[PDB]
């Protein structure tokens, strides 16, 4: 959840400035996979992040679905940001990718764009 | 780590390899240090810098295996000794050619002294007593091995042998200096001094003090030291009549005329 900053206009491999402005401990298990900017708003940005599984998988004592043992969270998160020289990175939104949606395709206001399942369009 | 690499790059541009090598500990780039210290033959400086918390016996071993690959058996021996591989260290010290044999024997003595192993000890004693090469070595090395093993009474007996030889030769200062280096050690430890060693050293130092007192014009202390040396004249077989003649003269100068007369009556014997 950290933001680093580094400088190399002159040749450098620098130490980070560190800011702790991100409070959301829910992101620790997510990895970004797709990203986009608004075609009209240069301050506005979005990223799709997947919840990656460890290399080999355990099981529970009871016959539950293996990590779906508990209540819901996002298969994949969509995070949107306002980015500025005066205020840094501000989380504009966080939401689950819709259950009818297979990936983030883009963004241009008023809309994020997603790829729909042909499993559901015929219903 | 990376700010420290810039400081390394700056000293590499200035050409100070000694300062540049520290950053291979401080920025943890240890294998570039090993190879740089190898290329400039500064391997002891790298091994001393390696005294930091970042490091391992596998560093001293990788250094030892490098010198073993160079067939530098003395240096390989030294880094196996620092790694704690006493059998390999001794086997390398014993495999040294005869041009390094003194330093290799001193380090083999140190290796056996640190190891305390009876097989390695007997292997080195068999080497010092020549049963592997058809020659014993100077008694100074058996003495130094007994000291390295802390066999201090056996070392003391060997020091008395080396001293009695030097007394017979008239080298009273060398016999003194050997017995003294052993007496001081036996006194620094909690160990029995031989009554012969104490008696001999005392007698030898009394003879050295004759020169000091007679030079300083103290005919009394000079004469009284000469009286003790003369009461033990058999320990000075190379200087008997000079010592007794000096004893008479200094006793007469001191007003010890009965002592002067007793050593004059001794000098009047047909043997002197």
């Amino acid at each position: 959840g950290q933001i680093d900053r580094r400088e190399t206009l002159s040749f450098n491999e620098q130490e980070t400035n560190k800011s702790h402005l991100f409070v959301d401990e829910g992101l620790k298990n997510y990895v970004p996979v797709n990203h986009f900017w608004d075609q009209s708003e240069p301050r506005l940005f979005v990223c799709e992040a997947v919840q990656e599984t460890p290399r080999s998988q355990p099981q529970s004592a009871n016959g539950q679905p293996q990590d779906g043992r508990a209540g819901p969270a996002a298969d994949v998160l969509i995070l949107s940001f306002f980015i500025s020289e005066e205020h840094g990175f501000l989380l504009h939104e966080s939401f689950p990718r819709p259950a009818t949606s297979h990936s983030l395709l883009g963004m241009e206001v008023p809309y994020y764009y997603f790829t729909r399942k042909p499993e559901e369009a015929d219903r | 780590l990376d700010g420290a690499k810039m400081v390394a790059r700056f000293f590499l541009q200035l050409g100070d390899y000694g300062s540049a090598i520290q950053f291979l500990v401080m920025s943890k780039c240890n294998n570039e240090a090993f190879t740089l210290a190898q290329q400039h033959n500064k391997m002891e400086i790298y091994a001393d810098i390696i005294g930091s918390e970042d490091t391992t016996n596998e560093d001293y071993q990788s250094i030892a295996l490098y010198f073993e690959g160079e067939k530098r058996y003395l240096q390989a021996g030294k880094f196996f000794l620092l790694c704690g591989q006493y059998s390999r260290a001794l086997k390398h010290f014993l495999k040294c050619p005869s041009s390094e044999d003194n330093v290799a024997i001193e380090m083999a003595i140190e290796t056996v002294g640190q190891a305390k192993d009876e097989l390695l000890t007997n292997q080195l004693i068999d080497h010092l007593l020549g049963e592997n090469d058809g020659m014993p070595k100077d008694a100074k090395y058996l003495f130094r091995l007994y000291m390295a093993l802390k066999q201090y009474r056996e070392a003391a007996q060997t020091a008395i042998i080396i001293a009695r030889e030097e007394q017979s030769a008239g080298n009273y200062r060398n016999a003194h200096d050997v017995l003294f280096s052993m007496y001081a050690e036996l006194k620094s430890q909690k160990i029995k001094i031989p009554s012969e060693m104490a008696t001999n050293l005392m007698i030898l130092h009394s003879y050295i003090l004759v020169k000091i007192h007679v030079k300083n014009g103290d005919h009394m202390k000079g004469a009284r030291m000469l009286i003790r040396v003369a009461n033990n004249i058999s320990k000075f077989p190379s200087h008997i009549v000079p010592i007794l003649t000096s004893t008479v003269i200094e006793c007469h100068r001191a007003g010890l005329k009965n002592s002067a007369f007793s050593f004059a009556a001794m000098l009047m014997r047909p043997e002197y």
